[PDB]
């Protein structure tokens, strides 16, 4: 699915990722925490907030 | 000002 961050975000851990308020995220699962999805950036994949983000089915 | 992030971790 299509991922498109709102705010500006800064990951905490290690199994979360971050992005600018802007990026295109690739949404690569989300059953698990309903609050977080797991998307691929930058190379990389995590966890990021779903109130920092719009999805785009 | 950005949102509450929400507690990670159920």
């Amino acid at each position: 699915m299509e991922a498109i961050a709102k705010y500006d975000f800064k990951a905490t851990a290690d199994d979360e990722l971050s992005f600018k308020r802007g990026d295109i995220l690739k949404v690569l699962n989300e059953e698990c925490d309903q609050n977080w999805y797991k998307a691929e950036l930058n190379g990389k994949d995590g966890f990021i907030p779903k109130n920092y983000i719009e999805m785009k089915p | 000002v950005p949102p509450p992030v929400p507690p990670r971790r159920r």
